């Protein structure tokens, strides 16, 4: 769904870093590696939760039963 | 929570599997350290299942249909009888609250039929207790006379991870949770970390499941430099091993070739004797949560027991 | 002192002594003969 | 150790995996007389009739993989039990040493010719064990 | 004063009276481990250990087994007292750092 | 012989770098079983506040509200402790939580359309689509509502998203915000990554000089093998910058050569706070801790 | 027709028992051989009942007062009338006073042999047969002591077990049963028990022993190159034998000078199972004499070494490691050689010292595996 | 404010006894129950 | 063949002494193997 | 048959506590 709150593994918060990575990876036109680490993210665990997230929540919010059309 | 696998078959795209996750990419330490762990028995951490790792929900729909053609059961409440607080379940409509907690014997809607003359409820039964997730009235197989007789009632069941819960990585090795052990009393890596899922090291000599060994240190590989990798069978060779090219990986990356880490214990705290095999495996979790017979006579006359049978 | 105990099912044993390893197993059928 | 494997498991993941053998015999052939669309009608090959040179760590080619394929899924006492048991069940020993059934009837003048328990009858004849272990037993 | 947090294991403990086993509840490694190298540094005391029955049940034992002149008693008494001021050397220690810094 | 005043005159301590949030510290000639003490309790003592019930009013979001509550629990919120008491779980709800005890925070969005020229982004499309943890506003209550005034409650990260919306859904809830340790829940670390590294010892047994010396340079980082020419020996210029890969022992030529050990003595502690308190007070904490264990144990009676 | 209402009620019905259990096995190496770790939730309903008397009055009054939520309480008394008592409705008011009404003379000349019952729940001393389907032999169907093990919701059992039962904890279950009264309880406890069962009577050969972790723990622990410290030595012997858990035969752990004085003083491994075995077997008795023979050959531990030869002496451990040919179930081995001299229930403590002893070990020093090999 | 949420339009309308089971706005038969104002309690764990 | 044994014993007017472990198990009665093999008195002193 | 082609730019991303990405 949305960005996990805190890595998994060690616990670091990683939900603020999500529209910020595809910022640096649009505007700045940075490679996968280079963004993470310029986000501080340099723990293998921290770099996969950003790197592996999928964001299903921008394709699940497409579907809304309160708003015509 | 769902995960895209960093070691996955680039057909997974092709099929466009990111869709409909079904698994999440986990810490994984081939380490005999608990004692819970043994052949068909495998650890999960307390602190990952805290967190929300391997957490599902279970969604269970039920049709209340009135038809057993005059029409003699009401959805609702009938006036002057009405037993003592039904009102904290169900609304005015006699239909239950969408988020309502729901445990067996509680009312899971309410009807009056005029053959009985009282107001009666259909009880919602089932050891696991739940939440109303949808209520749809549905009002069809008629023209011009309308009324409902037929309600979809949807019931959310929270499910988290428990002990027996069954747990498998992508090549066929499968185990029951043996325990949700806490983070302090679980090991720890000189990096910091202490492995979400904990495998037995006795596994994979029956098994054979060097899949998952190579998975290891290319989950490893592929979350540190932030990469995926083809895990595509025959893409390696005898010449080209993918031992060595995930190895040269680990090695670049600061880590250990042989996939190894050198880890603490969380008991005594002291280094562990030899470094211990830590990756990342893609995990999925399974959706799985007196007679005595003439046999059991036959054991009872077989030890002598006389007063047993009897 | 190694003497036996009158009251044991040797009967049932043996039966159980030749069912349990036939279960490993020419065998089941020239049993049956 | 005889921890887990053996050295035939071994063999097969350092050396080779060997002829995969199929219902005692070789690999199955076709009325073409090939045993795969790959190889010759009448090839005179090891490999052709499923002798793998290939090993696990270095890896398998695709017609030693089919035919490991083969030998792999080839290899993928309640009734004889029950009517002696119900013909045995009341045959024991008796006060006498004698085994006799249910009905008193003799079955067996004497069960060996001892009367010793098996779970007796180990370190009977292990006198050497049992001279060490005189004064202990005594 | 609360009885349950240290209690002398009489089935174990010395006629008199210098071994003696202790059981502690809510404590672990953390001073277990601790407390018996204190303990052990100790001349009289001639053999000691700590052992954690079960990790389910909130217990922790520790062996104290002197030579003369001294109880298994008085030998756990100073190691809690020699601990206490091992600590406050500790303290002293990282204050003063953190002023030189 | 060991004496506490004959440790004073050993144990060294040595700070390379003390961030705002992580400080990385060496703590020189002392045991394994006090060093291990203390990262023991600089994770699992610590305590810390943060939510813990969530009283939810109204959720016509696509976040189910035990989520949605789980999520508000893991933002960690900037307060200090000390300010509050422990509550007490026996007592009930109307005496349970006071001015003392608890914090309380509310959250009240509801969300809108706005008109915008047509991919268009959410926050031009729609009104208060985004809910973020600054959206929790603190509601100060009873006696003390001036002790939290030149100290407002606000979360450690303001721009955390608790949820997503689309016109017509709304959140509606008082989080009430409790004093825990971490041991209960991971929701109450205060520390991120408390952990020591051990001084890698290079033991060089043969001088090892020429251009084998620039082939032994190149297996450890590039700060720990400094060369004085092509004679003079090879030296170890900075052992604590080695990563301990053992690169060096995977060649013939080196494998007999060298020795690859520790120093047991000397301990490299890294500390990183989740931002409540400073990296020093947490590892000062977990000492008080470790002496305060102690001296409940000095005091108190050995019963049976 | 009644002939097809026959045919059978012989087979199918000629027996649903009542008072019974079931739950997923899983396994503890902290539980004796002998014990079963019974789940709090089946503790508080397995009552029991235990007639009152003089002798168990104040045991019984307490459960009474604690009622049938509390454990270690009750759910009912039966009054020597015949009529039954429930303590569920009831408050602690009520239930004090029938408590005290317990050991009350029957009036009634009719009943005056009777005297009260109390249904009381399941204690730490009671019996239970324990099954695992299909029941092929009647060693799959023992008799385990019961241990409650608070915040449990599986039934917990030792690996010592595991062959018997033909049970592997892949999520298997296994059938409770709580016999109820004091002759099916010897039985329980003297003849289906768990104990006297280390030698099957197939072939009169061991089905008890140690299987992975401690096999490969041995081989390290006994090896030549292990070698321990005053500190270490003593907390390896503390670690898996406990005076106070009855392990000690002596009343004081003895232990053997350092084979190593000088320069440091240090303990061999081999000197650590002679130790164990100095504390577990009787005094009275002399030690153990045996010549056996290792699965791992000479030349694996390399030249001249005589370490195939189990060499015991005078109960200590003199040449050779120990494998799964020593403490496992396997014939004239060490465990074997202790429960010929010295009987079921020396081999039984040895079995869990050993068990203990080797997963105490294995924690400071762990084992892995790589494809380099 | 009593609520009743259309399958179809997704037109909020309620309707009461003796009145045909379907939206007012466009003929749909399938309805979805809406939900209120309470208060739910939850640990935030 | 249930009914027909039963025949051929009614036929035979045969009395079933109920000494086959089958027949005590049909009339309740205990098992003459092991532990039925005998018979429990109680020693009692007055006369 | 044609072998993999090896990837590029590989440096590295892990050093010791109190150490940065300073020396090159
Ligand atoms: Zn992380």
């Amino acid at each position: 769904m949305i960005v996990p709150v805190r890595c998994f593994s060690c616990g670091k918060v990683v939900g603020d870093k999500w529209e910020s990575y595809l910022n640096l990876l649009q505007e700045d036109e940075l490679d996968e590696g280079t963004a993470l680490s310029r986000l501080g993210l340099k723990r293998y665990c921290c770099r996969r939760m950003i790197l592996t997230h999928v964001d299903l929540i921008e394709k699940f919010l497409r579907y809304n039963p309160l708003e015509k059309r | 929570t769902g995960q895209t696998p960093i070691v996955k078959a680039n057909l997974y795209d092709d099929y466009g599997m990111d869709n409909f996750p079904n698994g999440f990419n986990a810490v994984v330490a081939v380490i005999s350290y608990t004692g819970y762990d043994m052949d068909d028995a495998m650890i999960i951490n307390k602190s990952a299942d805290e967190r929300g790792f391997g957490y599902g929900t279970m969604y269970k729909t039920e049709k209340v249909d009135l038809a057993l053609d005059p029409i003699t059961q009401h959805f609702g409440f009938g006036n002057d009888e009405w037993p003592k607080e039904w009102l904290e379940k169900l609304d005015e409509d006699g239909l239950p609250y969408i988020g309502t907690y729901v445990e067996e014997g509680d009312p899971i809607c309410a009807y009056f039929d005029d053959t009985l003359n009282k107001t009666k409820i259909k009880t919602y039964h089932s050891s696991e207790p739940a939440y109303i997730e949808e209520v749809n009235l549905i009002g069809d197989e008629s023209n011009k006379f309308q009324e409902l007789q037929t309600v979809s009632i949807k019931y959310r069941i929270r499910r988290t991870p428990q002990i027996g819960d069954k747990f498998s990585s992508r090549h066929g090795q499968k185990g029951v949770c043996s325990r949700k052990w806490p983070t302090i009393d679980m090991p720890f890596s000189e990096t910091g970390i202490q492995p979400d899922i904990i495998i037995n090291p006795h596994a994979f000599p029956s098994r054979m499941t060097i899949g998952m060994f190579v998975e290891s240190l290319a989950g490893k590989a592929g979350a540190l430099h932030g990469i995926a990798q083809d895990s595509t069978p025959w893409i390696f060779n005898e010449d080209d091993t993918p031992a060595d090219y995930f190895g040269e990986q680990l090695a670049k990356a600061g880590y250990n070739y042989h996939g190894n880490e050198p880890m603490y214990s969380g008991a005594t705290g002291e280094e562990l004797r030899a470094d211990i095999y830590v990756g990342v495996v893609y995990y999925q979790r399974l959706r799985h949560m007196i007679r005595v017979g003439e046999m059991e006579r036959d054991a009872l006359i077989g030890h002598g027991t006389s007063f047993l049978l009897q | 002192r190694s003497l036996i105990n009158p009251g044991e099912a040797v009967g049932i044993i043996a039966s159980q002594s030749v069912g349990e390893p036939s279960t490993q197993m020419l065998g089941i059928p020239r049993l049956r003969e | 150790s005889g921890a887990k494997g053996s050295n035939v498991n071994v063999s097969q993941i350092m050396c080779l995996l060997g002829q995969q053998a199929l219902e005692g015999r070789r690999v199955p052939v076709m009325v073409s007389g090939k045993t795969l669309p790959s190889f010759k009608p009448y090839e005179t090959d090891a490999m052709a009739g499923g002798y793998v040179k290939g090993r696990f760590y270095s890896g398998i080619k695709p017609q030693e993989y089919y035919f490991h394929c083969m030998a792999g899924r080839e290899g993928l006492s309640g009734y004889l039990q029950r009517c002696l048991t119900k013909q045995l069940e009341g045959v024991h020993v008796s006060y006498d040493n004698s085994i006799r059934d249910a009905d008193g009837t003799l079955v067996q003048f004497m069960y060996g010719g001892d009367a010793i328990d098996i779970t007796k009858e180990s370190h009977m004849t292990q006198f050497e064990f049992c001279l060490d272990n005189y004064y202990a037993l005594l | 004063p609360d009885r349950e947090k240290i209690k002398l294991l009489t089935q174990a403990t010395s006629e008199d009276g210098t071994s003696a086993s202790f059981q502690i509840v809510e404590e672990d490694h953390t001073l277990g481990n601790a407390l018996r190298y204190v303990i052990m540094k100790n001349p009289d005391v001639e053999f000691c250990g700590y052992s954690i029955p079960h990790p389910s049940e909130n217990l922790l034992n520790i062996r104290i087994q002197t030579y003369g002149e001294t109880t298994a008693v008085d030998a756990l008494q100073k190691g809690l007292k020699d601990l206490m001021d091992l600590c406050d050397v500790v303290e002293s220690k990282f204050t003063e750092k953190i002023k030189s810094m | 012989e060991w004496n506490v005043e004959k440790f004073k005159k050993d144990f060294e301590v040595n700070i390379s770098s003390l961030d705002a949030r992580e400080a990385n510290f060496d703590l020189i000639n002392i045991d394994t079983s006090i060093a291990n003490a203390f990262r023991r309790i600089m994770i699992s003592e610590v305590p810390s506040v943060a939510a813990e019930y969530v009283y939810f009013f109204n959720n016509t979001s696509v976040i189910q509200d035990e989520v949605l509550a789980h999520r508000i629990g893991l933002v960690p919120l900037k307060v200090d402790p000390d300010m509050l008491t422990w509550v007490d779980s026996n007592l009930p709800d109307d005496e349970k939580f006071t001015d003392e005890n608890t914090i309380v925070l509310s959250l009240n969005v509801k969300c809108t359309r706005n008109p915008d020229a047509p991919s268009t982004d959410p926050k031009e499309l729609y009104n208060n689509a985004h809910v973020y943890a600054r959206d929790l506003k603190f509601e100060p209550q009873g006696r003390q509502s001036t002790t939290f005034a030149d100290c407002p409650v606000v979360p450690a990260d303001p721009d955390i998203l608790l949820a997503k919306l689309r016109p017509g859904q709304e959140i509606s809830l008082k989080a009430h915000c409790i004093l825990g340790i971490g041991g209960d829940h991971a929701k109450f670390s205060p520390v991120s990554t408390a952990s020591y590294r051990l001084l890698p010892q290079i033991n060089i047994l043969q001088p090892i000089k020429g251009e084998s010396a620039r082939r032994f340079q190149k297996c450890f980082p590039p700060g720990v093998i400094g060369i004085d020419e092509g004679s003079d020996e090879a030296y170890v210029k900075d052992a604590r910058k080695d990563t301990v890969s053992r690169e060096v022992l995977r060649y013939e030529e080196f494998a007999d050569k060298v020795k690859l050990g520790r120093v047991r003595n000397h301990f490299i502690f890294n500390v990183e706070s989740a931002g409540a308190m400073t990296p020093e007070e947490i590892f000062f904490k977990s000492v008080r801790i470790l002496k305060n264990k102690a001296e409940y144990l000095k005091n108190c009676p050995i019963t049976q | 027709g009644v002939k097809q209402a026959l045919e059978g009620l012989f087979r199918k019905h000629m027996k649903r028992v009542n008072y019974a259990a079931r739950s997923v096995i899983s396994p503890d190496p902290n539980i004796e051989t002998n014990e079963i770790g019974v789940p709090p939730v089946f503790a508080v309903k397995l009552t029991y009942p235990e007639p009152v008397t003089a002798y168990n009055i104040a045991e019984l009054r307490q459960a009474v007062i604690n009622g049938p939520d509390k454990w270690p309480g009750a759910t009912q008394i039966q009054n020597e009338d015949g009529s039954l008592v429930s303590l569920i409705g009831m408050s602690v008011e009520q239930r004090k006073a029938l408590a005290n009404q317990l050991l009350t003379p029957s009036s009634n000349v009719s009943t005056h042999t009777l005297n009260k019952k109390v249904y009381r729940h399941i204690k730490n001393r009671d019996v239970v047969l324990m099954n695992r389907q299909p029941t092929l032999h009647k060693a799959s169907m023992m008799g385990h002591k019961v241990r409650v093990l608070p915040n449990e919701k599986t039934l917990r059992l030792h690996y010592a077990n595991t062959g018997a039962y033909n049970a592997d904890f892949d999520g298997d279950e296994m059938n409770m049963h709580f016999p109820q009264n004091e002759n099916a309880r010897a039985e329980a406890l003297n003849l289906a028990n768990t104990d006297s069962q280390y030698l099957t009577p197939t072939s009169g050969s061991p089905v008890r022993g140690l299987i992975q972790d401690h096999i490969s723990a041995g081989v390290w622990l006994t090896s030549k190159d292990s070698f321990f410290t005053r500190e270490q030595y003593q907390q390896y012997i503390y670690g898996c034998i406990r005076p106070e858990d009855g392990h000690t035969t002596r009343s004081k752990i003895v232990t053997l000078p350092p084979t190593i004085f000088k320069p440091y003083p240090l303990w061999t491994g081999k000197q650590i199972i002679t130790t164990v075995l100095l504390n577990v077997t009787p005094p009275d008795m002399p030690g153990i004499n045996l010549i056996s023979k290792n699965k791992i050959k000479n030349e694996y531990w390399g030249k001249g070494s005589l370490e195939n030869e189990v060499l015991f002496k005078d109960g200590a451990l003199l040449c050779g490691i120990l494998d799964k040919s020593q403490y496992g179930a396997s014939k004239y081995g060490i465990v074997h050689s202790l429960h010929e001299v010295y009987g079921p229930e020396v081999a039984a403590k040895v079995l869990s010292v050993l068990g203990r002893l080797f997963t105490n070990y294995i924690t400071a020093t762990a084992f892995t595996c790589g494809m380099d090999d | 404010t009593l609520k009743y949420i259309c399958a179809e339009c997704s037109s909020k309308l309620s309707l009461s006894r003796t009145d045909a089971v379907r939206c007012k706005d466009c003929g749909h038969r399938i309805l979805l129950k809406a939900r209120t104002k309470r208060l739910v309690q939850f640990e935030a764990r | 063949t249930t009914c027909q044994f039963l025949t051929k014993a009614v036929l035979d007017n045969e009395r079933e002494q109920l000494d086959s472990p089958s027949a005590r198990i049909v009339v309740g009665k205990l098992n003459n193997v092991g532990t039925g093999s005998f018979d429990v008195l109680a020693k009692v002193p007055n006369a | 048959r044609k072998d993999v082609p090896k990837v590029e730019g590989l440096k590295l991303e892990h050093f010791a506590t109190g150490y940065d990405a300073e020396d090159f």
